[PDB]
């Protein structure tokens, strides 16, 4: 009977942090979490050192060492970390479907835009940062107009090599 | 609000049996918009027919061949019908695991999918999406929208309230060349409160302003009653972000919304430890056939 | 506003029953102006 | 039950595009439509090349090659062209009666005026255009005062030769 | 009993304008038609302004604004436009499968060739036009040898960014 965090919303929300939207194709890949803390749901991941592991640290990704994919919302995750994949757990990375993610940009994004990754934190945006600290995920595009700090769905394809931007 | 299918309980604790579901506003389209379900499930257009004639009479005399003539014509009009849909999914370890806690995950999704279904139908019926250009009842651009006679309904005496309310009916009567009567009024709900609470400006009997129920123009000329309702999305639908109210006739020949097929579910597709489930429906946008029989009054 | 007595009926369309005539105002003279017809008509 | 295009008119209109007004005389002539597209109802027509055909193109009419007449509203016309005479069809040209036509003039027309044809498009007006692009239908007159783009009835006689005006 | 357009063909034809050939994967995407006229079946489409719409006008596509996909033959399309998707209709774009399209090249195409798009009209060919008016669809290839103005099937992948060619 818990009425806390009641906002009396006009209508239903759109999605959650890492939920997918149904479509026939999806590469979902099982990896093992390597970071000491968990990994959030809609997040980018790099290639681990365990030959099948992944890390949440993408500060050193390059066109030669591209990022691995994006985690998905699992909803059965050990109930000790709130919404995360705990250490030593199947990660369920996705690299082909359409997924809801979080926007980090001042002016927001619109339907068809490039997707730029900020290597410092691992956040998605519309344009390059400008100090050799951003990559462009070459095969990727948005699918929703959204403001700053809101959820937008994007279409992703990680087999296309990334592009470095200074 | 988390998503884990699990909470840590204790032995010295009594968990209540019920669960509180977060509340959302009512549905409000049934009874105000005429909808029909008679058309076949997979049809493509709805079209329909009218006719008119034209002539002129003249002064003639003394055996002349000049005698004027009349003529007739007909016309057809069209609308379209489209398809949409929603459905859910889950993993292999989301459902075999939510039976361990007796939650019935697949069965909880179909109910909420039907709920969001009705939500979508309502939003299409009363507003517009600007993707298929389905103009709604509250923002149609073909109907006439006039301002109120300097009435705010806060710090306004009962004379102004009555004048403003009857302005809509008289304007609808004068906009169709004195032929039709407003049957139904939709008001913003706060204004409905103001009317239902404020007395008639009386020290004598303190009767409420809903004396309007028996002394409005429509209920005065004829004997039929007038229906007044309070809605939800009319708070800032006006020209400059001000409240809007609607006067209209509420007949299947003025408004029409076709819904050939209702929400159904399709079988389950299975792909690599994931059960993808579709679900589809199809409807047609709202259609205001007589735009002079709908009137907007802003500024109440 | 076509004037051809003819309409095409699609196989994937639905037709509503009944035709609509455009409306004109009421006649309003009877009962207000006294009118008689007793005169020889020529 | 079609209420679209409802204007709640004060009273009945006067006529349609090419309707006639009853009178004892009328030369109605059967011609065959030669233009690829149809021909409208109240329109002028020229002499075809098929010895009984007609064309809607009157850009080359002269006093030596006068126009042929004016089509009339038939109301039984193949229902594929909305209000037109389709290709290869009896045309029903009129050249003696009184017919309703469309006015194309800035200031409108009054009861008794000359009728001037603009050869460029084939529209009727009150005065000459002024660049050797107009004819005067010598035996023709108006019968109604009408504004721009309205219907007016005119009396027509095509046996009188036209007059060229520069 | 309609015998018109009888050519007494030697054997069955190969396909129609936009028909697909069966294979396990296919991204078929639902978009809404935005052009005033319809859109043909085997055609390229650009990104609309309605956040889920599409246009048949690809005169301004670039590597920064890549084309969206190719429509497919639906066979249930409102019977008022002959073989098109009418305005305001689900478009069924495809961007992964193998599809039959129309060839516009002088010398024809053979099995494995690049696919070049002519931005002026939106036609597919074998080589670049040569005036900064053609794109190369980077991930795309032919699958049939065909002459000029014939049907050939091609394999398509629209996640690979296009290449500009001057």
């Amino acid at each position: 009977m818990a009425p806390y965090n009641e906002t009396y919303a006009s209508d239903y929300a759109f999605a959650y942090e890492g939920m997918v939207s149904d479509i026939a194709p999806a590469d979902i890949i099982s990896r093992t979490v390597e970071t000491s803390a968990g990994i959030g749901f809609g997040k980018i991941v790099a290639q681990g050192t365990s030959d099948r592991g992944c890390k949440a640290d993408v500060s050193a990704v390059s066109p030669t060492a591209p990022p691995l994919g994006i985690t998905v919302r699992s909803q059965a995750t050990e109930n000790l970390t709130l919404d995360k994949y705990p250490r030593y757990d199947g990660a369920a990375i996705m690299r082909k479907g359409v997924i809801w993610v979080l926007v980090t940009d001042a002016g927001g994004v619109v339907a068809g835009d490039p997707v730029w990754l900020k290597k410092s934190d691992g956040t998605f945006s519309n344009a390059d940062v400008g100090s050799s600290g951003g990559l462009r995920l070459a095969g990727c595009r948005w699918d929703t107009s959204a403001a700053n700090g809101a959820l937008a769905r994007m279409r992703v394809d990680f087999d296309v090599p990334p592009v470095a931007g200074a | 609000m988390q998503a884990n299918f699990g909470f840590v309980t204790s032995q010295t604790a009594y968990v209540e049996a019920g669960v509180y579901r977060m509340r959302y506003p009512e549905i409000r389209y049934p009874g105000l918009i005429p909808v029909d379900y008679s058309a076949p499930e997979w049809i493509k257009t709805v079209d329909y027919y009218s006719m008119d004639g034209v002539g002129k009479a003249e002064w003639i005399a003394d055996r002349a061949s000049d005698i004027p003539v009349v003529g007739l014509a007909m016309e057809k009009a069209t609308t379209t019908v489209h398809l949409a849909g929603i459905g859910y999914d889950y993993g292999l370890e989301e459902v075999n695991q939510a039976i361990m806690l007796g939650m019935n995950l697949p069965g909880e999704k179909a109910n909420l999918a039907r709920l969001v279904y009705e939500r979508m139908v309502d939003r299409v019926a009363f507003t517009g999406d600007a993707e298929k250009d389905f103009k709604g009842l509250f923002n149609n651009g073909a109907v006439t929208a006039v301002s109120a006679t300097t009435g705010n309904w806060a710090s306004a005496t009962a004379d102004q309230i009555l004048a403003d309310f009857n302005l809509g009916i008289t304007g609808l009567w004068s906009a169709t060349n004195e032929m039709v009567y407003a049957d139904t009024v939709l008001l913003p709900s706060a204004k409905h409160q103001i009317i239902a609470s404020k007395r008639l400006g009386n020290e004598a009997t303190e009767t409420v302003l809903q004396f309007l129920q028996r002394a409005n123009v429509y209920t005065a000329e004829t004997g039929r009653p007038l229906t007044i309702r309070g809605m939800r999305g009319l708070n800032t639908a006006g020209a400059g972000g001000v409240s809007r109210s609607v006067f209209y006739r509420n007949s299947p020949e003025v408004l029409k919304m076709h819904i050939p097929m209702r929400h159904r579910f399709l079988p389950v597709q299975v792909v690599g430890l994931t059960y993808k489930v579709p679900g589809i429906f199809r409807l047609g946008g709202l259609d205001i056939r007589l735009p002079k029989e709908v009137r907007y009054v802003d500024g109440y």
